[PDB]
RNA sequence: AUAAUGAAAU
RNA sequence: CUUGAGUCUCGUAGAGGGGGGUAGAAUUCCAGGUGUAGCGGUGAAAUGCGUAGAGAUCUGGAGGAAUACCGGUGGCGAAGGCGGCCCCCUGGACGAAGACUGACGCUCAGGUGCGAAAGCGUGGGGAGCAAACAGGAUUAGAUACCCUGGUAGUCCACGCCGUAAACGAUGUCGACUUGGAGGUUGUGCCCUUGAGGCGUGGCUUCCGGAGCUAACGCGUUAAGUCGACCGCCUGGGGAGUAC
């Protein structure tokens, strides 16, 4: 098991999905003997640039330990679903448990 | 020379703080040379992959007309 | 024709020729004039000065509008950049804002040869 | 490279003692194993030339340690080559 | 360079301010530079002629500083 | 901007 | 036997290699709106493009090549070489404190691998610019230098070829011999005055002492003082040519 930082963006004009999408997700990890280290929700935010001609997006963040598969099979969820119009993954060394830098100015 | 991170023992540089990225742009959104700031090699490197992070997401610019 | 008090010009300064196009805030051209086609040819026509008169002249055409005030884009490296400003100024337009839009690629397509002569 | 857990089940298998880090068994032992864990990765990256210079290296010293063995002792070099299925 | 024409600015300083940013941003160099390809070979060398004339002006200047001309 | 040539010896 | 040579435990910096995704700036092309006589190029010109509506300005779409700024006499690799961001697989180097094996080493004819650009074969792709080729010019002439076009190739998969001023024009390994100023990457202790001193390793740029050299110059990263193995030379052409 490996460590992962993950940030997704979502169409402003689809915010109420978003507590079933993080719900669906967080199952998805526990499921395969996963933990959750850092979960956040940061709103809407106004875009430096616009994105397939739109500003606004909805911001979600979160710090995970799992297996590969699991993280492909995640991967390939983003790819295919519609709401989401962009995401990173990443690894990590250690788990982060701190607060973030946008829950302390926002 | 003077360099803050040095000063302050920081580990990463975290390309969440755009607050601390701003500095290190000018206002064209260009990287800003080390020899201008005073910074460590080390830390100059680390900079300019959280500026690339940044700018990635959306959280920073790249130029200064979209 | 219709009013408009509010316009754009754009400036495109080479190294061989200055062109001045004035248009409104959507970028429908309404009147235009060059170095070239204002009495210079050859070694006359990459000149400060044919830029000054190319300005004026096109102040001059776009008279039945009635414009007030005016934003002002340049755009290359060429002898023009200034003077065309400052004609503008004087024919009595009120100047709002100045930019510069030269195109710049972040490494793309490959320049031509240098000449050996 | 290999894991922690392998080369210590490695070491415990083949040397005298959960210490015995350096003993010619144990070497060709650990050689052995990355040589035969390496043959996956090159059949399906064959253009990766590179990273060959480092097997054929491994290569290189299990050879050399063999023959130090086989002039030292001939039992030992028996016994050792017959439990690791060495031989062309 | 994108400039605004501030509340009771006058016009020069303006066109000033428009020309110091522009030098300060260096498009002008940028296009100059563009304008025909460069061999690697050639770029390799003109970057290390450049240091070694730096260096070499550097110590004759610290250098000549320790004689009398008359 | 371009723009050629001068036997052998003392 | 442990000092040469290796194995094990904890960390660190890196454009080291193979595979798959993705982002933003710019050139070209297609389809529309506004608008009207020029554009483009040179030392000066005209071949070319334009009232069948160009050049300029604004909106939508297609494609494939390279990654500004950071960026340095900076880094990594046996050499050739390697530069946007993210994931999977994978090679080498260095440091601190300990344990382990016990000369297990150095060099290498023949042999075997890797090896820039251009080139060859089979199947794909083709913005940009470019041998060949075609037309303005310049000239006594101009199969050239300059201008307007332009296909092979430059890109991808697999297989051939084996050469470069492939250069530090300086083979590999080990030991010894006065100094100064910098870059980059690890690590110990502390006067204690917590922002500063005093040490100890790897790699790397410049100046210079004795010695050496025909001179120019090299100088602890030697072209100085020594030891082990290998490759090569013997006046200029004919010739790295003929069989």
């Amino acid at each position: 098991m490996r460590h992962y930082e993950i940030v997704f963006m979502v169409h402003p004009d689809q915010s109420e999905q978003v507590p079933g999408m993080i719900e669906r997700y967080t199952a998805a990890i526990t499921g395969a003997e996963g933990k959750i280290h850092r979960l956040e929700d940061w709103g809407r935010r106004q875009l430096a640039y616009p994105i397939n001609k739109l500003h606004k997006a909805h911001y979600v963040l979160m710090n995970v330990e799992a297996p590969q598969e699991v993280i492909d099979e995640l991967e390939t969820t983003f790819r295919f679903n519609d709401a989401v119009i962009r995401s990173m993954v990443m690894r990590t060394k250690h788990a982060v448990t701190e607060a973030s830098p946008m829950v302390k100015a926002k | 020379k003077f360099c803050r991170f040095t000063a302050e023992g920081v580990q990463e540089i975290d390309y969440k703080d755009i607050a601390t990225l701003k500095n290190y742009i000018t206002e064209s959104g260009k990287i800003v040379p080390s020899r201008i700031t005073g910074t460590r090699a080390k830390y100059q490197r680390q900079l300019a992959r959280a500026i690339k992070r940044a700018r990635y997401l959306s959280l920073l610019p790249y130029t200064d007309r979209h | 024709r219709k009013q408009v008090s509010d316009g754009v010009a754009h400036i495109h300064a080479s190294f061989n020729n200055t062109i001045v196009t004035i248009t409104d805030r959507q970028g429908n051209a309404l009147g235009w004039a060059t170095a070239g086609g204002s009495g210079f040819r050859g070694s006359r026509k990459s000149t400060p000065f044919a830029a000054q008169v190319a300005a004026e002249r096109c102040a001059d055409a776009v008279k039945e509008y009635g414009i007030k005030n005016l934003e002002v884009m340049v755009k290359g490296p060429g002898p023009g950049r200034e003077s065309t400003i400052r004609a503008l100024n004087a024919a009595g337009f009120r100047i709002t804002n100045i930019t510069d839009v030269t195109p710049i690629p972040h490494n793309g397509c490959r320049p031509p040869k240098k000449r050996r002569v | 490279s290999l894991s922690t857990e392998a080369t210590a089940k490695i070491v415990s298998e083949f040397g005298r003692d959960a210490n015995d880090t350096g003993s010619t068994e144990v070497q060709v032992a650990l050689l052995t194993a990355q040589i035969n864990h390496l043959q996956g990765h090159f059949a399906e990256h064959k253009k990766d030339h590179h990273s060959r210079r480092g097997l054929l290296r491994m290569v290189s010293q299990r050879r050399k340690l063999l023959d130090y063995l086989k002039r030292k002792d001939v039992a030992r070099y028996t016994q050792l080559i017959e439990r690791l299925g060495l031989r062309r | 360079p994108v400039i605004k024409v501030r509340e009771n600015e006058p016009f020069d300083v303006a066109l000033r301010r428009f020309k110091r940013s522009c030098e300060k941003a260096g498009v002008l160099a940028e296009v100059r530079r563009r304008e025909f390809y460069e061999k690697p070979t050639t770029e390799r060398k003109r970057a290390k002629a450049s240091a070694v004339k730096r260096h070499a002006k550097k110590l004759a200047r610290e250098n000549a500083r320790r004689t009398r001309l008359y």
